[PDB]
């Protein structure tokens, strides 16, 4: 069972008055644990999972100081990007940053990432080796030269392979009761008659954790994609996920169809029949 | 825990 | 860039008439982040609606979950109203207990 820790940062400029709207969120796998919102009253990195509330005032002061420096970096980046792209002060623009680390089943370093977008387009990303940069355009190429000269990749590689992994291992232990628990999908099938000759079979997966899952339909033991509809996995709002897959079938032939469920919480894939 | 070193673009 | 939101309206728990539950409106795949989301009860805006903290997927597009407590019934119609720069008119998606 692989694990990840990721942080997501969004800054949106507010033309006309004041500093950008800055939102930062932290995740361990599919569980949000921290947040910072510049529009909020506290002006603190805030807890969003019970297991992070175990952290003392030193943790919260440290995360708050760092997150505020992240907000100021993005405010400066929005100004810099506006100049690189020769844009006016009239429009609102967005900078997004995402970084973090993945650990494998051994809770040891597997992958590190640090990427940036401007107005929803790739700008600059640290490559898989954590040694080089992918600059999407000439504006990003200028940032790449600056960061190579200042040995940014090396300092990032140290956090990504080191610090990031140590925090994840700590969070995984402290939040064991939920973070290390897998919630297998609760499955069922619904049937809806469209007409006297056509029916819809819907296969539901509910209350599962992690969000990663596969729902497939088979007809007579063979994979069926034609006449199938699959919704995007969605949050239930209690920390679990939901998904469904439907197939349109000729009325009376429902028994040829089987729904197949794959999930980390299931030792063996599940088969459902009407 | 977040990155302690932020670099401008 | 301008990406239109995908919208799903659904309950947190299996819908049973007369039983306390949560109505959700999941908005995803949109850019920029500014969006107007309202949950409707019989075409009327529901007052106490909360939403998750702004986050984004690998492709940079945003997602948000808007939610409120509700008690489904046979008569009551529930829906989610979404407005975004990419939309000419607010988009209404009705809640369907089956979907």
């Amino acid at each position: 069972g692989s694990h990840s820790m990721r942080y997501f940062f969004t800054s949106v400029s507010r033309p006309g008055r004041g500093e950008p709207r800055f939102i930062a969120v932290g995740y361990v796998d599919d569980t949000q644990f921290v947040r910072f919102d510049s529009d909020a009253a506290s002006q603190r990195m805030e807890p969003r999972a019970p297991w992070i509330e175990q952290e003392g005032p030193e943790y919260w002061d440290g995360e708050t100081r760092k997150v505020k420096a992240h907000s100021q970096t993005h405010r400066v980046d929005l100004g810099t990007l506006r100049g690189y792209y020769n844009q006016s002060e009239a429009g609102s623009h967005t900078v997004q940053r995402m970084y973090g680390c993945d650990v494998g089943s051994d809770w040891r370093f597997l992958r590190g990432y640090h990427q940036y977008a401007y107005d929803g387009k790739d700008y600059i990303a640290l490559k898989e080796d954590l040694r080089s940069w992918t600059a999407a355009d000439m504006a990003a190429q200028t940032t790449k030269h600056k960061w190579e000269a200042a040995h940014v990749a090396e300092q990032l590689r140290a956090y990504l392979e080191g610090t990031c992994v140590e925090w994840l291992r700590r969070y995984l232990e402290n939040g064991k009761e939920t973070l290390q628990r897998t919630d297998a999908p609760k499955t069922h099938m619904t049937h809806h008659a469209v007409s006297d000759h056509e029916a819809t079979l819907r296969c539901w997966a509910l209350s599962f954790y992690p969000a990663e899952i596969t729902l497939t339909w088979q007809r007579d033991g063979e994979d069926q994609t034609q006449d199938t509809e699959l919704v995007e996995t969605r949050p239930a709002g209690d920390g679990t996920f939901q998904k469904w897959v439907a197939v349109v079938v000729p009325s009376g032939q429902e028994q040829r169809y089987t729904c197949h469920v794959q999930h980390e919480g299931l030792p063996k894939p599940l088969t459902l029949r009407w | 825990g977040i990155l302690g070193l932020v670099f401008t673009l | 860039i301008q990406r239109t939101p995908k919208i799903q309206v659904y309950s947190r728990h299996p819908a049973e008439n007369g039983k306390s539950n949560f109505l959700n409106c999941y908005v995803s795949g949109f850019h920029p982040s500014d969006i107007e989301v309202d949950l409707l009860k019989n075409g009327e805006r529901i007052e106490k609606v909360e939403h998750s903290d702004l986050s984004f997927s690998k492709d940079w597009s945003f997602y948000l979950l808007y939610y409120t407590e509700f008690t489904p019934t046979e008569k009551d119609e529930y829906a989610c109203r979404v407005n975004h720069v990419t939309l000419s008119q607010p988009k209404i998606v009705k809640w369907d207990r089956d979907m």
